[PDB]
RNA sequence: UCUCGAGCCCUAGACAGCCGGGAGGUGAGCUUAGAAGCAGCUACCCUCUAAGAAAAGCGUAACAGCUUACCGGCCGAGGUU
């Protein structure tokens, strides 16, 4: 449950809002 | 293209050689404006987008030679 | 080779392998005719970024070149101490 993987998703979800697994993760959100 | 940093500093700095030990031995100083000009001479040699960042790169070789700022 | 225990990592993809990336300021400053990761001394900073040392090991007369770190992909289940 690394914190950096959590912070990453938030950073990705932040760009979409305006690793493949992490992208899919952000997208799924 | 444009000449290297190490030199562009030794010009407006008024000195030729650095210090045996950087940040420990301040050889010269540099007003913020002075660095605002150098950052302009190397607009192509740097990756940065804003002039702000371009400085950090330039302003990185200074304190590492004894080139304080004001 | 068998058996038992402890710590840590892992399907948000671990360990290994293979493929791709390993970038700019800048060949840091000093020393030096020259030294550019890698003779030595000192410092060891910031851009772009998913990464990428002021460079860990070879290599060079010095470059070059070959790789490590680091990141991404393929793969898919335990792995490591």
């Amino acid at each position: 449950i690394p914190e950096w993987k959590q912070e990453e998703v938030d950073a990705i979800v932040e760009m979409i809002e305006s690793r493949n697994t992490l992208l899919e993760r952000a997208l799924d959100d | 293209g444009v000449p290297p940093t190490a030199e562009l500093i030794k010009d407006e700095a008024g000195f030729e050689t650095g210090s045996g030990e950087p940040q420990e031995d301040f050889v010269a100083d540099l007003s913020v404006d002075q660095v605002k000009q150098i950052a302009e001479q190397k607009h192509p040699d740097l990756l940065s987008y804003d002039l702000t960042n371009a400085a950090k790169e330039v302003v990185g070789t200074c304190t590492s030679l004894g080139v304080t700022i004001e």
